[PDB]
Order: structure tokens, then C-alpha cells, then sequence
């Protein structure tokens, strides 16, 4: 929470060369990967798409991109640190395992252009160590099981999927349960029909 | 005797079967449904054998 | 207006109190007109009571041709379905409670017995029938009030009977209802010595408007819970001691169906019938009825929780 | 308007629901007794699961008018509760309802008395005098902290739902309809289920007003919403949906084993009355 405020002082304050710290602040920043609303600084507006555009460029990497973007440009965007850099990696790896319940190992194996277990499951555990992720790696299946992840970034102006979207999950569970409901409701008409033969019975009886 | 077990003979080994809960429970619970529909329309005629008054008269 | 039967005329109530029609017909009470507090700690004072018996005193009032049952609920206690006159008991409760209720202007005065078998009903049995009948010659009007927990646990619905036994010298006239009702050994024969000596109230119930806005609000944010039961994960080797208990449930109806006596009828004891094949129904019945419990709740979740949409 | 903004406490009892019909017993009593809408006191109960609270069972009691403040007569309840906590000891006192508009300090100094019988009691608001299209149940708790120099409790709201108990449930069914009995018997996780339903319901109009409304475009509803619905449906998975069905065949196996238990039932019944009628042996 910090953070936000700590850069927006920073673009009213910092620009280009000062930008060159706030920028690496900021790729220093977990959760603070994207600019979103923070970009809304006219300062900013000008620091990113900026000469250093490429930190822009990286910014929306964060948003959008990935590391495997990196791994095609690693003159494209300014450099990083390695913990940047995994950083990126994780930020791939946290995309990803959103596209897939669990995501098989040799995916970001690929993906980060990783080698190994070793580093891959280090880097796995770190970043559910964050606690960003939940679950466990699936080993049998050479995935992640996750129950939840934790929101990184803005990733830029998804609005229209997002919003889109809710209604759908809402219909899922709409659609099954409407068609218990309806079963139930069927069957507490039988028990009208049932309660009404009795109670009609019970008229007979007098 | 006490063979729960299997034998390829072509392998010449014997290969205990293990006592299946589930499915033999499903087992035994078709059969029986089976069984118990079969009687049901068995009792159904028999109840029509009796009330429709048929007797084989022996002349 | 739907607070009008809220209205607690202490005037009126214990007026048609200290009327005594019951003494001109002990038929009188037709209706039952109850507030939920019955149903409320009745259910999960039964429920809550696990298995052990309970008693003691109901609030409430009359109005016209009708008991009124404000409350009944259970004690933690046992003993009831075997006491000789269990509920007396807990009236103490009320020996305190209504009467400085009346400094909150609950000016009602004690009227019933809460009570609860847990697992097994809400009434008097044999030696609470010399409770229950003793007592309405000691204490009309008086009813046995009628609700069993796990039946209403595995049935979805409030069999509620107000139960005005006929007293000592009354017989059931036309209206008897006498709620024939599978006893254990205990009670069942001294039933059949008793089943024909009650009839039931038009047990009616009453409220105001905010009630069932609050019943519908409830379900507003219970429906989550709805898909949720989560019902299958609650009796998971329960059913186990269920059906281990049904078959014998249903050897019951073995044990009342067994067995060479030939005769003309039950020409030595009420076998009474060919029995106990009615037990063993309403056995299978609630044990299917909470496997339906288990299962949709378990798929109703998977339709919604599991799948449902993005 | 004394209020103090603060955490959870001890609550965990359970429900039945004409108490909450007890929050209106109490409010229509006092008003009958007094003409008008009554600020009333009732003796709040409820569940405590983990960080949930469930505001859920307080009946009638006493208000006195302290020359303008609501008054628990306290030790005339604590004689209220010796009146039944002999027999309903399966619940405690965990706050108190009223009816009005929003919490007073007539409300916060009925809290407060609430908070001397034990020391982080709860704080329910009713009213059918208010406004509202919601529950009208206000949820109050408490810290204690420093501020200013100041050594201070902290009273702040947290959400609820209601019973989940069988019987219960069926008599909620029946006296909102009256004629539920099926519905919404998910009801364990069903507490998620529909809380999270109305949630999102509101998060449906609230992702079309981060979109836009107030709200501006937000991220928040981006990241956080993105990776939940965008999980959805979550739970969808094969193995497991394989047990699911594992479930579904032992189960309904098991119930139709009853059911024709009983259809056989019915067979023999039919042949009794056969035997009493027509079988002649
Ligand atoms: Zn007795």
C-alpha cells in the first residue's frame, strides 16, 4: 500500500534521470508491476513512453508481457536484476497458471527458458512462498495445484473481459442449480398432488 | 476352499483376487433388482393365476 | 393486522384461561396458534440434545377454541419418554422466567411443557403417559405436544400435533386423531394400552410481516450455504450404523413377521398385527430420504461449485 | 456518536429463528406497550466461525429510558438469564437488538452495557421503522488500542448469515412460503454459496462501476476479479469429478437398495391384505 503513494511522490518528484531510480524502485516493487491509474501522472505519461519508452515497455510486459518476451528481447526492454529478471519469470509463470488450473512444469521449463528442477521448483516455491499462489507443485501431474493467486498488477485495461466474465461463472453455478431446484420443485408439486389426494381423502372420511 | 485368487495357467502362478467391496456389492444388488422384477411380474400373474380361477382340471 | 395475533391480551388470554370449556368439552381446543419459539428450540434443543429425553414448562396463551404454544424447546436432560411426569421437572424455568418477564411487559403466564426426544420425538410415553394423562387431570388444558427431531431431520416438514389426551372418563369422540407412531420396546405396548386416548390440535401458526421478511432474507445469503451441505460429508459411516440398523430396522419388520402361529389373528398378543413391517418403512423412508439429503446436497455443490461458468 | 471502530470477539452459539421473529416480538411488544416504534433491547446470540460472525439469536428484554438513553436493566436481565439459562444454556449473550435509525449513543451505551456482562460483546441494529431494502441487522465488535494518548475500546461492523439447522430450515421454508424444502441444501458451503451470490451480484454492478461509476477504470477489480472469475468455473476438474461420480453410484445405489426395500414393503402389503381378503390357507 505504501508504495503507491512512495511513486506517486516519486513521478511528481522524479522524472528521466530521477526516473531512473523511482523506474528501478518500481521494478522493484512487487505488486507494483503496472501503472494502471498510477500511470494517470501526466509525469509519468512522460516518463513512460519516455527515451527509456522501453521501461514503458517493460511496464507493459508486466501488464501484457512475459519473460519468455524477454527471453526473445533481451535488448528490447532496459535490463534488470536477476531477481528482476525471475521476478518477470514468476510474472509469467503467476500468467500462465491463471490460463491453467496447473501448469505442467516443462511449461515455464519452456517458458522461462529454465533448465531444471532444481531452480524450477526453488523459484515455484518462492513464488507461492509470496504467497501468491496456494496449492502445491502436482507432482504427479508435473504441475502447480493452486487454490488462489494474489493480485500482482493491474496488467493493463482488461475491463472488457473481466467484466464480462462474471456473469458467466454466476451462470454456472445458475444453470446446475436451477436444474436441482426445478427437479425439487417438480417433486414438491407431486407432493401437492400427494398431500392434496390425502387431504382430499380426509374430506371423503367425514 | 479358500481361493480368492486367480491363475494364468499359460503362467503357471497363482494371483490372489482381492475381496471387491464396491462392484460385488453392484453385483449383488442387480442380481437381486433382477431377481425381485422377475418376481414382481411373476407374483403380478400369480395374483392373476389365483384370481382369474384357472385350475388344470384333471379330465 | 399481521401483529394482531402478536397481540398478547393478557386480558383476553388468561381469561379464555380461567375459562375452562375443556371441562364443558374437553374437544373444545381445535387450534393451536403458535409463535416459532416451539419450533425454535424445540428443533435444535432436540438436536442439540442428542439423544436424551427432555421437559418442563411452555409459554403461551388461548384465544377462542385455541391453544397457543408461544415456546416449547428441550432441556439438557434425559429421563423423559420413561419419567413419572417428567416435564414438572423443568418448570422452574419458568417458575422465574415468565414471571419477571412480566417486568418487560411480558405479563404472560405459564401455559405447556417443552420438551424433546432427541432423535426420536416430543411427547409422553408409557410412564409419561401416566404423565400426560395424569396431568390433564391435574393440569387441562394440557397437551402433548408432538414433534420428533430426526424425523423432522429426515422428513423436511413439521408433523406438529397438539395432543389434548382424553382425559380419564372422555373417549375420543369423532375426532380423535390418536398419532399412531412406531415406539420402541419401552413405550409401544403401553401405546397400545393408550394410542386411542388424544386427539390433535389445529396447530396453526402466527407472526408478523417483518418475520417473514426476515425468513426470506435469510435464505438471500443462505443459498450459499444451500450449495454447500454439504450432506453426504456429515453421516459418513453414520449410514454405515444406519443401514446396519436398517436391515435390523427392516428385521423389524422380521421381528414382527416371522412364525408358524396359525391361527385367526394375533390370537395371543398384538402381533398383534403380522407387524413391524410399517417400522422398517419409515426406517427405509428417512434412510433414503438423508442418502437424497447427502447426495443432492454433494451434486447440487459440484453444479455450482464445481462447474458452473467463468 | 460515540463509536470506536474496532475487532471480533467470542461469539460462537447456535440459532433458531423466531428469536429473530423475537426482535420483532420485542419491538411490536414495546410498542404496543408504548404506542410507537420502541427502541428496543434484545439478547443478541450467534455463531463465530474462524473470522466469520452470524448475528443470529436475541429475544425480547428490558429498555428503560435513562433520560434518553436505551438501558439495559442489567441485573434485571442478569435475573433473565438465571430465568433461563437453567434451561437455555446452549446459549450466551452476545449483544443486543433495537430499532431505530442508525446506531446512537443510546445504542453505544446499550453496547457498552452489553459489554460489562462479558468484555467484547456483540451489536445488532434492527428496525422496521428504518429504510432499508437489506436484513436490518447492524454488526458491532471490538479493540482495544491507543490513540491520541488515549486508551480506547473499538466497536466496528462485521457481516453475518443465519442457521443452517434441519428442522430449523425446513420451518424457515415453510413460514416465508407457507403452503426451502429441496433449494439450497449445498448449505454447508452454501453459507459461501449465496453470500458470495449476493457478493457478486454487487460485484457485477460494481466491475460496471469500476468500469464507468463511483468508480474509474480499477485494477483492483482487474487482477483480483480476473484471476477469480477467469479461474471459474473453479472446481471443474476431471479423477476428481470421476469420485464425484464414485459418490453418485455408491449413493444412489444404496438408495434405490432402500427404495426397493420399500417397493418390496408395499408388495408384502398388498399381499397381507390379499391373505386377509382372499389368500385362504
Ligand atoms: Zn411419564
Amino acid at each position: 500500500s505504501n508504495l503507491l503513494e512512495q511513486f506517486i511522490l516519486l513521478a511528481k518528484g522524479t522524472s528521466g534521470s530521477a526516473l531512473t531510480a523511482l523506474i528501478s524502485q518500481v521494478l522493484e516493487a512487487p505488486g507494483v508491476y503496472v501503472f494502471g491509474e498510477l500511470l494517470e501522472l501526466a509525469n509519468v505519461q512522460e516518463l513512460a513512453e519516455g527515451a527509456n519508452a522501453a521501461y514503458l515497455q517493460l511496464l507493459n510486459l508486466f501488464a501484457y508481457g512475459t519473460y519468455p518476451d524477454y527471453i526473445a528481447n533481451k535488448e528490447s526492454l532496459p535490463e534488470l536484476s536477476t531477481a528482476q529478471q525471475n521476478k518477470l519469470k514468476h510474472l509469467t509463470i503467476v500468467s500462465l497458471a491463471s490460463r491453467m488450473k496447473c501448469i505442467p512444469y516443462s511449461v515455464l521449463l519452456k517458458d522461462l527458458e529454465m533448465r531444471n528442477l532444481r531452480e524450477l521448483e526453488d523459484l515455484i516455491i518462492e513464488a507461492v512462498y509470496t504467497d501468491i499462489i496456494q496449492g502445491k507443485l502436482d507432482q504427479r501431474n508435473q504441475l502447480l495445484e493452486v487454490d488462489f493467486c494474489i493480485g500482482r498488477d493491474i496488467r493493463k485495461k482488461d475491463i472488457n473481459n473481466i467484466v464480462k466474465t462474471l456473469h458467466e461463472w454466476c451462470d454456472g453455478c445458475e444453470a446446475v442449480l436451477l436444474g436441482i431446484e426445478q427437479q425439487v420443485l417438480r417433486a414438491n408439486q407431486y407432493k401437492e398432488n400427494h398431500n392434496r389426494t390425502q387431504q382430499q381423502v380426509e374430506a371423503e372420511v367425514t | 476352499g479358500l481361493i480368492s485368487a486367480r491363475v494364468d495357467s499359460h503362467s503357471k502362478i497363482l494371483y490372489a483376487r482381492d475381496v471387491d467391496q464396491r462392484s460385488t456389492t453392484f453385483e449383488k444388488s442387480l442380481l437381486m433388482g433382477k431377481e425381485f422384477q422377475r418376481r414382481a411380474k411373476a407374483m403380478m400373474l400369480r395374483a392373476a393365476v389365483l384370481r382369474n380361477q384357472i385350475h388344470v382340471k384333471s379330465p | 393486522s399481521i401483529d394482531e395475533i402478536y397481540k398478547y391480551d393478557k386480558k383476553q388470554q388468561q381469561e379464555i384461561l380461567a375459562a375452562k370449556p375443556w371441562t364443558k368439552d374437553h374437544h373444545y381446543f381445535k387450534y393451536c396458534k403458535i409463535s416459532a419459539l416451539a419450533l425454535l428450540k424445540m428443533v435444535m434443543h432436540a438436536r442439540s440434545g442428542g439423544n436424551l429425553e427432555v421437559m418442563g414448562l411452555m409459554l403461551g396463551k388461548v384465544d377462542g377454541e385455541t391453544m397457543i404454544i408461544m415456546d416449547s424447546f428441550a432441556l439438557p436432560v434425559e429421563g423423559t419418554e420413561t419419567r413419572v411426569n417428567a416435564q414438572a421437572a423443568a418448570y422452574e424455568y419458568m417458575a422465574a422466567y415468565i414471571e419477571n418477564a412480566k417486568q418487560v411487559g411480558r405479563l404472560e403466564n405459564a401455559i405447556g411443557w417443552y420438551h424433546s426426544h432427541p432423535g426420536y420425538g416430543c411427547w409422553l410415553s408409557g410412564i409419561d403417559v401416566s404423565t400426560q394423562m395424569l396431568n390433564q387431570q391435574f393440569q387441562e388444558p394440557f397437551v402433548a405436544v408432538v414433534i420428533d427431531p430426526t424425523r423432522t431431520i429426515s422428513a423436511g416438514k413439521v408433523n406438529l400435533g397438539a395432543f389434548r389426551t382424553y382425559p380419564k372418563g372422555y373417549k375420543p369422540p369423532d375426532e380423535g386423531p390418536s398419532e399412531y407412531q412406531t415406539i420402541p420396546l419401552n413405550k409401544i405396548e403401553d401405546f397400545g394400552v393408550h394410542c386411542k386416548q388424544y386427539y390433535a390440535l389445529e396447530v396453526s401458526y402466527f407472526k408478523s410481516s417483518l418475520d417473514r421478511k426476515l425468513l426470506e432474507l435469510l435464505w438471500n445469503k443462505y443459498w450459499v450455504n444451500t450449495l454447500s451441505s454439504s450432506s453426504l460429508l456429515t453421516n459418513a459411516d453414520y449410514t454405515t450404523g444406519q443401514v446396519f440398523d436398517l436391515s435390523e430396522k427392516l428385521e423389524q419388520s422380521e421381528a414382527q413377521l416371522g412364525r408358524g402361529s396359525f391361527m385367526l389373528g394375533l390370537e395371543t398378543h398384538d402381533r398383534k398385527s403380522e407387524d413391524k413391517l410399517a417400522k422398517a418403512t419409515r426406517d427405509s423412508c428417512k434412510t433414503t430420504i438423508e442418502a437424497i439429503h447427502g447426495l443432492m446436497s454433494q451434486v447440487i455443490k459440484d453444479k455450482l461449485f464445481n462447474q458452473i461458468n467463468i | 456518536s460515540v463509536m470506536a471502530c474496532g475487532v471480533t470477539g467470542s461469539v460462537s452459539v447456535a440459532l433458531h429463528p423466531l428469536v429473530i421473529l423475537n426482535i420483532s416480538d420485542h419491538w411490536i411488544r414495546m410498542r404496543s406497550q408504548e404506542g410507537r416504534p420502541v427502541q428496543v433491547i434484545g439478547a443478541l446470540i450467534g455463531k463465530q466461525e474462524g473470522r466469520n460472525i452470524e448475528v443470529m439469536n436475541s429475544f425480547e428484554l428490558l429498555s428503560h429510558t435513562v433520560e434518553e438513553k436505551i438501558i439495559i436493566d442489567k441485573e434485571y436481565y442478569y435475573t433473565k438469564e438465571e430465568q433461563f439459562k437453567q434451561v437455555f444454556k446452549e446459549l450466551e449473550f452476545l449483544g443486543w437488538y433495537t430499532t431505530g435509525g442508525p446506531p446512537d449513543p443510546s445504542d453505544i451505551h446499550v453496547h457498552k452495557q452489553v459489554c460489562e456482562i462479558i468484555e467484547s460483546p456483540l451489536f445488532l441494529k434492527l428496525n422496521p421503522m428504518t429504510k432499508h431494502t437489506d436484513l436490518p441487522v447492524s454488526v458491532f465488535e471490538s479493540v482495544i488500542d491507543i490513540i491520541n494518548g488515549e486508551a480506547t475500546m473499538l466497536f466496528a461492523e462485521l457481516t453475518y448469515t443465519l442457521a443452517t439447522e434441519e428442522a430449523e430450515r425446513i420451518g424457515v421454508d415453510h413460514v416465508a412460503r407457507m403452503t426451502s424444502t429441496v433449494a439450497e441444501h449445498l448449505i454447508a458451503q452454501h453459507s459461501a454459496i449465496k453470500m458470495l451470490h449476493s457478493r457478486v451480484k454487487l460485484i457485477l454492478e460494481y466491475v460496471k462501476a469500476s468500469e464507468a461509476g463511483e468508480v474509474p477504470f480499477n485494477h483492483e477489480i482487474l487482477r483480483e476479479a480476473y484471476a477469480l472469475c477467469h479461474c471459474l468455473p473453479v472446481l471443474s476438474t476431471d479423477k476428481f469429478k470421476t469420485d464425484f461420480y464414485d459418490q453418485c453410484n455408491d449413493v444412489g445405489l444404496m438408495a434405490y437398495l432402500g427404495t426397493i426395500t420399500k417397493t418390496c414393503n408395499t408388495m408384502n402389503q398388498f399381499v397381507n391384505k390379499f391373505n386377509v381378503l382372499y389368500d385362504r390357507q
